[PDB]
């Protein structure tokens, strides 16, 4: 199939951009496609069908690793979370 | 499609 336009973002409790988190993107059988820092802005993914998991290895001072988010992208296109 | 990962504030 095609590749679908995933738009990932890392942000604080107000809903802002917050950059300084390390981040991985893992695929079904936990090999790390992407690597990244967050910057503020949004992050732009175009994955095949599958599932993966957006993974934060390092928050920024002040704040907490947030929990592991796994979701899958059909044949369809369509993106299924948690 | 969104994906929103939000990094909580450490314990006050």
């Amino acid at each position: 199939d095609s590749a679908t336009h995933i738009k990932f973002s890392k942000r604080d409790e107000d809903g802002k951009e917050l950059a300084g988190a390390t981040m991985e993107l893992r695929d079904s059988s936990g090999k790390t496609i992407s690597t990244w820092i967050s910057d503020g802005q949004v992050k732009d993914f175009y994955l095949y069908p599958g599932k993966y998991t957006f993974v934060e290895t390092a928050a920024p001072d002040g704040y907490e690793v947030a929990t592991a988010i796994t979701f899958t992208v059909n044949e369809q296109g369509q993106v299924t979370v948690n | 499609a969104h994906i929103v990962m939000v990094d909580a504030y450490k314990p006050t």
